[PDB]
């Protein structure tokens, strides 16, 4: 009796996802799907917050996945804010949801997709060995989470 | 919990330039100081504790 | 890896994590999910859900998660910018291989 | 025991007096440079920075 709706924001059009998902919901497993596709053409945080809070206040929803196509580096923390205080799982797939996060709350069962900041350096080091680039120097800004990058290199 | 949406609508909409956030009457809680800074973060609005 | 591909996997992640919860515990209380008058608390074993959301796998593909909140088995793609501005694939990296 | 305490830690009445005073200096010095863009008004219509 638990359904996982999906929220989508942007100009991308996707209607038949529910029809495919309902037929691809792994009916052999007791999932009770209640997937709802909700779309809206603004990225205002509080306006999105009101829609999210009201999403499971009316009906019974215990899980949400946010999809977006934008460069705004502030939407991910909002889900963390909601998921920390409201004990509901949140999963990130695309857009602002899938990006590097400095640190989450102590009790926040929030998860995202995408490579970690540590894994980025490791793969980057494994491409500068086949092409023999052994002489290099590093320049970076004061963007948060940059301290471990140089520390990863030296380790 | 609802202050997150209760701050911008009641205060930011008034064409403000900065936010002055007070201290919770409780001796020590994160309930008050946390949401009062998330709302201003999207627009980089300064907040003063 | 397109939008329909990721959306279907995402729901499968939560559902397969709920299956063993309904297998062993089977006592989910459906806590009050409402920011307005959030009277609900973490009385139940919601924290134990963190342990079973880490080793989530499906379709035989290792879709586990890290502690920080990252899948930790990604599929990075290397791209290059030509003389004219256009992104094109160069190579792929998986499982510490190039 | 050798404890430590800080002075003027709970008299916020004088504290808000300093806070409004110091920001008052900032806005007066603020209004001397062009490109004074109006901060966002309304918590729904605008979503940019």
């Amino acid at each position: 009796s638990i359904g996982i709706a999906v929220i989508l924001v942007g100009t991308s059009d996707e209607v038949a996802i529910k029809d495919a998902h309902e037929k691809d919901d792994f009916h052999h497993l007791s999932v009770v799907p209640r997937v709802e596709l909700v779309a809206m053409n603004e990225t205002d945080p509080k306006s999105i917050i009101t829609r999210i809070c009201d999403l499971m206040s009316d009906r019974k929803i215990q899980g949400v996945v946010f999809a977006d196509d934008t460069d705004q580096e502030a939407i991910a923390q909002i889900l963390d804010f909601i998921s920390a205080q409201t004990l509901t799982p949140i999963l990130g797939i695309h857009g602002g949801s899938s990006m590097i996060m400095a640190d989450k709350d102590e009790s926040s069962m929030f998860f995202q997709f995408g490579p970690s900041i540590e894994q980025q350096a490791s793969v980057m080091l494994n491409i500068m060995e086949e092409y023999d680039w052994y002489i290099f120097s590093i320049v970076t800004t004061y963007f948060p989470g940059y301290q471990d990058f140089v520390n990863k290199i030296r380790s | 919990i609802q202050m997150a949406l209760s701050v911008c609508e009641d205060l930011i909409s008034s064409q403000v330039y900065a936010i002055l956030v007070s201290h919770p009457p409780t001796p020590n809680d994160h309930f008050t100081p946390t949401p009062v800074s998330y709302t201003a973060g999207f627009y980089r609005i300064p907040v003063l504790g | 890896y397109g939008l329909p591909a990721r959306v279907r996997d995402g729901i499968a992640i939560i559902t397969t994590a709920a299956s063993d919860m309904l297998s062993e515990h089977s006592f989910i209380p459906e806590p009050k999910s409402s920011c307005y008058n959030t009277h609900e608390k973490r009385i139940y074993q919601s924290n134990m859900l963190n342990r079973y959301l880490i080793n989530v796998t499906f379709e035989g593909r290792n879709l586990s998660f890290s502690e920080d909140g990252y899948q930790m088995h990604p599929k990075l793609v290397i791209i290059l910018l030509n003389k004219e501005r256009k992104w094109e694939r160069v190579g792929k990296w998986k499982d510490k291989s190039l | 025991i050798l404890g430590l305490q800080l002075i003027n830690g709970k008299n916020e009445s004088a504290h808000i007096s300093d806070a409004v005073g110091v920001v008052a200096q900032a806005v007066h010095e603020l209004l001397e440079k062009e490109n004074i863009t109006d901060p966002p008004r309304g918590c729904v219509g605008n979503t940019n920075i």
